[PDB]
């Protein structure tokens, strides 16, 4: 028979839930990483590839990768991009703003973490033709442009799997960090914009190679499409 | 300003962040729901808050931001039946209409949207936020860009620095200001504020928050007693509090209103401070019986012509008074006699 009172209390029971479910973005889990250790793990295990005893802070060197690229020429790699992903390959890394402050490193760590893969990625868009002679010296392989950048991309992935690996313990969040969010796009800028100022001979294969199913997942990773599991 | 007759408007205090149970497909014509769903958002930092999981019966969600064009008129949209469209806020003139129904759910209601049809989900009870100056507290400065970042700290912490950065364009600042303003309003207790910014430029930002309500109020919103106070009303509040009032209390305005608002009745006439706090517009109040305040005028109005002014407006008079007065007190100057002509009835 009445009005009104229905809708004014359902209106500000509403308003209530709406206060209180902004806190609901907290998140307990998250994914990106998870694909990335399940990707890292798989390969080495298939094929031993982590031959992991390098740092980021300078180019890799094809002593340690030789037989790996003699290998890497058995398969096919038109599927593999050029330039790279840098923003969507390190956004997971900003989700992990812990609620006020547990500890100050995290957010330090973070940001040392992406300037050092900055650096790396500059490093190797500049010395690209030095990369390409080493990677010559073992001999010329018909897609060696799909092999420098898997090697490089690899390299990072192995190193980000090992820096992950200690920080999954804790809690993701919804909402990235503004400030961590701001560093990655300027550097993603700056590493974009370095790459696009080359020139690459890309090579088609065209001979049906033998497919394995954890290098097309690593190959789908490295350009950071998640939709790979 | 002529807004198209395919628009559907929903106004709501609680838009701040995206709702996503109301968004919903549009059939056009053909009568096939359209499952590619695309959105608007005003800045590229809006995207970091829309979940792209939160829309189960749609198929496919891409995201934009919006960016006005120009080579397409507001008269008549461009058309895009092949996906519903969804804007969120939006700053400048709707240019895209997907297939069917196109609902904009906003948190301020500018002039582009006006004249289109409306749906204003009002508000009950509203708190009201203090706004006070530093000259002893930990003072907890807010990104007003993105308030959706500190939204527990907003819930939480008292004191807060609204701070914008001078990119901002005067449109956004005002968004961002009516979300933390709405964050506000919805708290369960007040909390404390202030701005970074010159006087003036907060002067226009709360000239435009009341047109903002202005145009509220002429769509059917709730009125809200909660409102902004002008700079110069604040400098007299100010010399009121110095002359008497010791204390900083966090409604002070409140306070005095208040504290004038007991007499305001049995005297039957306004307190200066609500006067001073005010050419034309002049201002009464009321009781449940029939009688105004400023003269104890009647409900309809000043008075045309009630009596004669013969014994009193005659320069005679007034300069025997003035004499008068004059020989009494040794002056020679500086008195002025006004004869009493402010008398509408008794």
């Amino acid at each position: 028979d009445y009005e009104k009172e229905s809708k004014r209390r359902k209106l500000e029971d509403e308003d209530f839930l709406k206060l209180k479910a902004l806190e609901f973005s907290k998140d307990i889990v998250n994914e990106k990483l998870q694909k990335i250790i399940v990707v890292t793990d798989g390969m080495k295990r298939l094929y031993e590839y982590c031959n992991c005893k390098n740092s980021l802070e300078t180019l890799p060197s094809a002593a340690n990768y030789g037989s790996l690229l003699k290998r890497l020429n058995l398969y096919n790699l038109d599927h593999i991009e050029m330039n790279v992903n840098f923003y969507e390959l390190l956004f997971p890394l900003t989700l992990y703003n812990d609620n006020d402050n547990s500890d100050k490193t995290l957010s330090h760590q973070l940001v040392n973490y992406i300037f050092l893969a900055s650096n790396y990625f500059q490093n190797c868009a500049k010395n690209f033709n030095y990369m390409r002679e080493t990677f010559n010296v073992f001999g010329p392989f018909k897609q060696i442009d799909f092999m420098v950048m898997f090697v490089i991309k690899f390299n990072f992935l192995c190193d980000m799997r090992n820096f992950a690996k200690l920080i999954d313990e804790l809690v993701p969040n919804k909402q990235p960090n503004m400030r961590i969010h701001s560093v990655l796009v300027m550097r993603d800028k700056i590493v974009k914009l370095a790459f696009s100022n080359l020139q690459f001979q890309t090579f088609s294969k065209k001979d049906k190679s033998r497919n394995t199913k954890h290098l097309q997942r690593l190959i789908m990773l490295m350009n950071a499409n998640y939709n790979v599991i | 300003m002529e807004c198209p007759f395919q628009i559907q408007v929903c106004i709501s205090d609680r838009f701040f962040a995206f709702p996503h149970n109301l968004v919903e497909p549009q059939s056009d014509v053909g009568n096939k729901l359209i499952e590619n769903l695309i959105v608007y958002v005003p800045t590229d930092d809006d995207r970091l808050y829309i979940d792209k999981k939160q829309f189960p019966k749609f198929n496919s969600v891409l995201v934009y931001r919006h960016e006005h064009d120009v080579n397409i008129d507001s008269r008549s949209p461009k058309k895009t039946a092949s996906a519903t469209i969804v804007y969120w806020n939006p700053l400048v003139p709707i240019t895209e209409i997907g297939a069917g129904e196109t609902r904009v759910f906003s948190v301020l209601l500018t002039n582009n949207l006006f004249y289109c049809n409306t749906m204003i989900v009002h508000h009950e009870n509203p708190k009201c936020p203090i706004e006070f100056t530093y000259p002893k507290s930990n003072l907890r400065p807010i990104a007003c860009e993105i308030p959706l970042s500190h939204f527990k700290e907003l819930v939480e912490s008292n004191d807060f620095l609204l701070c914008f950065n001078l990119e901002t364009s005067t449109m956004v600042k005002i968004l961002s200001l009516k979300r933390i303003f709405c964050i506000f309003q919805y708290r369960k207790q007040p909390a404390r504020y202030v701005i970074n910014l010159p006087h003036e430029e907060i002067d226009n930002l709360y000239n435009k928050l009341n047109w903002e309500r202005t145009r509220r109020l002429m769509k059917g919103d709730v009125p809200s007693n909660c409102a902004t106070v002008n700079r110069s009303s604040l400098k007299y509040i100010k010399q009121a509090q110095s002359l008497l009032g010791i204390p900083d209390y966090s409604q002070t305005v409140v306070d005095f209103v208040k504290m004038f608002q007991k007499i305001i009745f049995p005297y039957q006439l306004v307190p200066n401070v609500i006067i001073k706090l005010n050419l034309f517009c002049k201002n009464d109040s009321i009781a449940i019986s029939s009688s105004g305040i400023v003269p104890i005028n009647m409900p309809d109005f000043s008075p045309p012509n009630t009596f004669d002014y013969s014994d009193y407006a005659n320069r005679t008079n007034i300069n025997f008074v003035t004499q008068r007065v004059l020989t009494d007190g040794g002056f020679s100057s500086g008195i002025t006699v006004t004869p009493v002509k402010y008398n509408y009835y008794l």
